[PDB]
RNA sequence: CACGGACCAAGGAGUCUAACGUCUAUGCGAGUGUUUGGGUGUAAAACCCAUACGCGUAAUGAAAGUGAACGUAGGUUGGGG
RNA sequence: GUCGAAUUUGGGUAUAGGGGCGAAAGACUAAUCGAACCAUCUAGUAGCUGGUUCCUGCCGAAGUUUCCCUCAGGAUAGCAGAAGCUCGUAUCAGUUUUAUGAGGUAAAGCGAAUGAUUAGAGGUUCCGGGGUCGACCUUGACCUAUUCUCAAACUUU
RNA sequence: AGAACUGGCGAUGCGGGAUGAACCGAACGUAGAGUUAAGGUGCCGGAAUACACGCUCAUCAGACACCACAAAAGGUGUUAG
RNA sequence: GUGAUUUCUGCCCAGUGCUCUGAAUGUCAAAGUGAAGAAAUUCAACCAAGCGCGGGUAAACGGCGGGAGUAACUAUGACU
RNA sequence: UUGACAUUGUGAAGAGA
RNA sequence: GAAGACAUUGUCAGGUGGGGAGUUUGGCUGGGGCGGCACAUCUGUUAAACGAUAACGCAGAUGUCCUAAGGGGGGCUCAUGGAGAACAGAAAUCUCCAGUAGAACAAAAGGGUAAAAGCCCCCUUGAUUUUGAUUUUCAGUGUGAAUACAAACCAUGAAAGUGUGGCCUAUCGAUCCUUUAGUCCCUCGGAAUUUGAGGCUAGAGGUGCCAGAAAAGUUACCACAGGGAUAACUGGCUUGUGGCAGUCAAGCGUUCAUAGCGACAUUGCUUUUUGAUUCUUCGAUGUCGGCUCUUCCUAUCAUACCGAAGCAGAAUUCGGUAA
């Protein structure tokens, strides 16, 4: 979705690659602007064994 | 400005056309209820949907308001409105100054 | 060294409508308007007509209201005839 | 460039316009795509370009005032045409004369105020401060009459 | 670029400035004759190669408002003072 | 999201978001109750999510400074 | 998403100013 | 079997909601933008001796402040300087003389004022009621501000008088709505009483883009109507800037102004610099450099002929006719 142009995903945006405002969403989100971590309790590397 | 709490002025009262004393007090607005036509009016206008209807002002350029006194008739209780000029400071009954005074501490 | 126009013919752009202002012509005149309708007919014409209605004959107040002669319907100064 | 696989391809079939479809170029969706094609609302609105059809006769402008989300536009007054009407030299006049006002520009003034500005001379500080000596000379500060040159925001005149 | 006053151009041809929005002269029905303006009168070109006193010789002389540029500084060129 | 393999992937959760069986009365509708009223109405209390508070979270969006002291010529500054 | 009202019937304890 | 008056379905209510829908995102402007306010105003000057008068002209100022810094009376006279007094010194408080304003009057500036308009004290609320007229701006509308009255009712003083805010020139606000006071008034139209509401007059809450919309961005994916009223090449005026050259000759050059040079100044040319401007072209004049080729300029690098030298020769330097 970064690599799209914005009318085709949020993260479109271009100029450079980058997705622009938090990757991460709300559950109370709407269709359409739900992409990446959906509900994501945390983010990151975690190495949880 | 600073005005006293009192003046004696004259009276539009017509039981005594003459200078009296006045209660001066300093004027607030009421709270504007909601059954002036105007203002269920304007909730009919509101409902629906079309989102806001009238407009709402926001290019405000005052610092100030103008400050209105009341004046209260001792005796016959007639009330009279007087308007200031502008001023960003307003006390009456302040403590009148006083020359020659050692400027203080 | 700004734009349209290679040429010819034909076509090609301040209209009608409703409500109005000034002005003018006309009818009648403190009145005026026959044509909604009816009568009538040589039949969309022409001719004729009741009741109404519209505007005018009073203004002024937001409104309840009130409602225009002291005087040859006034005084002074002009004024054509 | 690739050429035995994410290969090339027929036909059948599916997804349709703020929709599809996209190994992502805003690409593709019938020579049409940063929103298809068709008809209608539609003679859409245009302070903006363009055009606007016979002849003669008389008169004859404006780009200024004020207000405007006013500055390529209007309203407004002015300039202009027409229609006239009341009267017949009543009254006037982009002119002078005489009488009587008002003005502070040009010029002028700075040994007049103000502000600026060159030069000496005289006179108190007996110094503001240091020296020469167990009070005399420099420095400045003031003061007096002079001298050169100035003013849109100086000025008697 | 921007004000003041008037005159103009625009909206206007005519004669003059060769040429020309705005300069000079003059403003315009159709014509004849006379006279002029501004400008001209060697030849182009209508009109004295007119009269008069001087000055000027330039191996880019100069030649007429607006107007189509030249300065300081020099010259034992020549002229007057 | 990043973009084979190898190697590494630091610091920062104050902000913007995401997320939490985390303290609260702080704010907070409509229905509901209470008070006053002849009623229309006014006035209160109580109150959901949300906000507000608190916790976590950067292979979330993103961030990683301006100053000065300081070692024997100078210089630099392992040090504050 | 949250509250209310209505779909909405039948019971029991034990608690609130 | 599970599940259970929960849930679901329904209707209102609060929250969330660029995923989606509309819409919007000033003006002036030596192009736009950025800045700025020349957008509403005031003083001085520009302004050309009535009045008016422009530029993003020059020096400044305003969105305030004051129960007195308003109103009246009275006494008094201010800047500043000289000569004089325990500590007391430059600077304390006291005195006399001088003192046309050289001070003060909120502030910008200008004007005005000396038995005051200043300082000081005394009393008051004319910073009030009513409602018209007049001046400035002007359309002779509004608004702001102001002037002279009338009708009341007050202040002040012995009084005559003066006072309708601040000595004068600036210090501000429509309709719609809301709101407060006033008249105790009118109306809710089948008739009444109360509550509520709607009026009349007068204030206030504000529009500073100040005659008064309710308003964020981006587009190199772009679009339309126009514009040479307008920027980005040429060309045109100008020549500050850039380039080139004069004049005077203090000085340089051992000596010696000028062989060769040249300060302070000053007169110029040029348009292969850059600006300034915005006349031409926006229904289109192909925008850098190079290549190629022609021709012109001369402010001459070479070459021909020369003059000068601080030219012995050699070299060099200055110059003339030369493109
Ligand atoms: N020659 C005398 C001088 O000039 C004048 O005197 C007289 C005339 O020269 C002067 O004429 C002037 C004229 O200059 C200029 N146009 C101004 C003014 N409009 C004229 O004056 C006249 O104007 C019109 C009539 O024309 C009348 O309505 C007006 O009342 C009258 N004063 O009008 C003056 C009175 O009739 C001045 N008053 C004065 O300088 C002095 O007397
Ligand atoms: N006023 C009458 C006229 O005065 C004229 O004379 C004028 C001048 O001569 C005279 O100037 C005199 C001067 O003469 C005398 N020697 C010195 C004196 N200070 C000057 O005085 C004048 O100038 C000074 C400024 O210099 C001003 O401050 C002063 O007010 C002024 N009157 O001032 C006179 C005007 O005030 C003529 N004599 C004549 O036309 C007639 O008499
Ligand atoms: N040159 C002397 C010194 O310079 C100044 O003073 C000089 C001037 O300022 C002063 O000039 C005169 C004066 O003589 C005379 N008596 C009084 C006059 N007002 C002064 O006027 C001076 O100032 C005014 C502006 O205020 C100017 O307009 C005027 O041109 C100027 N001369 O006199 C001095 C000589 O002309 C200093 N004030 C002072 O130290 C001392 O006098
Ligand atoms: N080279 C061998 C000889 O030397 C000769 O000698 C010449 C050179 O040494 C020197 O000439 C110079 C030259 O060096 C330099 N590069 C150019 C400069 N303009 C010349 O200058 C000379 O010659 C020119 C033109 O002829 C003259 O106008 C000038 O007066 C003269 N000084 O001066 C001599 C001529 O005056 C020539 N170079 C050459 O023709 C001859 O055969
Ligand atoms: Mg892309
Ligand atoms: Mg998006
Ligand atoms: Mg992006
Ligand atoms: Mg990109
Ligand atoms: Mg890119
Ligand atoms: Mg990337
Ligand atoms: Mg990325
Ligand atoms: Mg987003
Ligand atoms: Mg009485
Ligand atoms: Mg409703
Ligand atoms: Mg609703
Ligand atoms: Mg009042
Ligand atoms: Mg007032
Ligand atoms: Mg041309
Ligand atoms: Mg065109
Ligand atoms: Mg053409
Ligand atoms: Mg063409
Ligand atoms: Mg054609
Ligand atoms: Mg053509
Ligand atoms: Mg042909
Ligand atoms: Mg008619
Ligand atoms: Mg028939
Ligand atoms: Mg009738
Ligand atoms: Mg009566
Ligand atoms: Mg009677
Ligand atoms: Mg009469
Ligand atoms: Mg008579
Ligand atoms: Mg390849
Ligand atoms: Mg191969
Ligand atoms: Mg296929
Ligand atoms: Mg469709
Ligand atoms: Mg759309
Ligand atoms: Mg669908
Ligand atoms: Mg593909
Ligand atoms: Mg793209
Ligand atoms: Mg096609
Ligand atoms: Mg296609
Ligand atoms: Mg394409
Ligand atoms: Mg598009
Ligand atoms: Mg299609
Ligand atoms: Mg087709
Ligand atoms: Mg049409
Ligand atoms: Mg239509
Ligand atoms: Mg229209
Ligand atoms: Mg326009
Ligand atoms: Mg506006
Ligand atoms: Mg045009
Ligand atoms: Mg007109
Ligand atoms: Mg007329
Ligand atoms: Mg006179
Ligand atoms: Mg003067
Ligand atoms: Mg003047
Ligand atoms: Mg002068
Ligand atoms: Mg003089
Ligand atoms: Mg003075
Ligand atoms: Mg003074
Ligand atoms: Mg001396
Ligand atoms: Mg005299
Ligand atoms: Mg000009
Ligand atoms: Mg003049
Ligand atoms: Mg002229
Ligand atoms: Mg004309
Ligand atoms: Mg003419
Ligand atoms: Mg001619
Ligand atoms: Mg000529
Ligand atoms: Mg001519
Ligand atoms: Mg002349
Ligand atoms: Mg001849
Ligand atoms: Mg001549
Ligand atoms: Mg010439
Ligand atoms: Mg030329
Ligand atoms: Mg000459
Ligand atoms: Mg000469
Ligand atoms: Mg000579
Ligand atoms: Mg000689
Ligand atoms: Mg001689
Ligand atoms: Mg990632
Ligand atoms: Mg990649
Ligand atoms: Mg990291
Ligand atoms: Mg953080
Ligand atoms: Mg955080
Ligand atoms: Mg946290
Ligand atoms: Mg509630
Ligand atoms: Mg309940
Ligand atoms: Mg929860
Ligand atoms: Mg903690
Ligand atoms: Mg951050
Ligand atoms: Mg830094
Ligand atoms: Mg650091
Ligand atoms: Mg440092
Ligand atoms: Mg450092
Ligand atoms: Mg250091
Ligand atoms: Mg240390
Ligand atoms: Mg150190
Ligand atoms: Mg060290
Ligand atoms: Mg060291
Ligand atoms: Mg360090
Ligand atoms: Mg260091
Ligand atoms: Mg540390
Ligand atoms: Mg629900
Ligand atoms: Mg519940
Ligand atoms: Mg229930
Ligand atoms: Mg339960
Ligand atoms: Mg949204
Ligand atoms: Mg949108
Ligand atoms: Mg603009
Ligand atoms: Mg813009
Ligand atoms: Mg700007
Ligand atoms: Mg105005
Ligand atoms: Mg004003
Ligand atoms: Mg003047
Ligand atoms: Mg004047
Ligand atoms: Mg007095
Ligand atoms: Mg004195
Ligand atoms: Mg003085
Ligand atoms: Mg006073
Ligand atoms: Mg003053
Ligand atoms: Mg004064
Ligand atoms: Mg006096
Ligand atoms: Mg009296
Ligand atoms: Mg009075
Ligand atoms: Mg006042
Ligand atoms: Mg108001
Ligand atoms: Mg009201
Ligand atoms: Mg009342
Ligand atoms: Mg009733
Ligand atoms: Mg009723
Ligand atoms: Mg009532
Ligand atoms: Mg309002
Ligand atoms: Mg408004
Ligand atoms: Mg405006
Ligand atoms: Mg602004
Ligand atoms: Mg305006
Ligand atoms: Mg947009
Ligand atoms: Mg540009
Ligand atoms: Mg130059
Ligand atoms: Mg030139
Ligand atoms: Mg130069
Ligand atoms: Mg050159
Ligand atoms: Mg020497
Ligand atoms: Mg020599
Ligand atoms: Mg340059
Ligand atoms: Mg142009
Ligand atoms: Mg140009
Ligand atoms: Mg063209
Ligand atoms: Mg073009
Ligand atoms: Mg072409
Ligand atoms: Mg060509
Ligand atoms: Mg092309
Ligand atoms: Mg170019
Ligand atoms: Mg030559
Ligand atoms: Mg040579
Ligand atoms: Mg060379
Ligand atoms: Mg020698
Ligand atoms: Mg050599
Ligand atoms: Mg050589
Ligand atoms: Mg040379
Ligand atoms: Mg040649
Ligand atoms: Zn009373």
């Amino acid at each position: 979705g970064v690599a799209m142009n914005p009318v085709d995903h949020p993260h479109g945006g271009g100029n450079h690659q980058h997705i622009g405002k938090a990757s991460t969403i709300s559950r109370g989100a709407v269709s359409g602007q739900k992409a990446g971590l959906i509900a994501a309790r945390r983010t990151g590397l975690l190495r949880g064994s | 400005v600073n005005v006293p709490k009192t003046r004696k002025t004259y009276c539009k009262g017509k039981t005594c056309r003459k200078h009296t004393q006045h209660k001066v007090t300093q004027y607030k607005a009421g709270k504007a209820s909601l059954f002036a036509q105007g203002k269920r009016r304007y909730d009919r206008k509101q409902s629906g949907f079309g989102g806001q209807t009238k407009p709402v002002f926001h290019k405000k350029a005052k610092t100030t308001k103008k400050v209105v006194l009341r004046l209260e008739c001792v005796k016959c209780k007639t009330r009279a409105q007087l308007t200031l000029k502008r001023c960003k400071h307003f006390e009456l009954g302040g403590e009148k100054k006083q020359k020659g005074q050692a400027l203080q501490f």
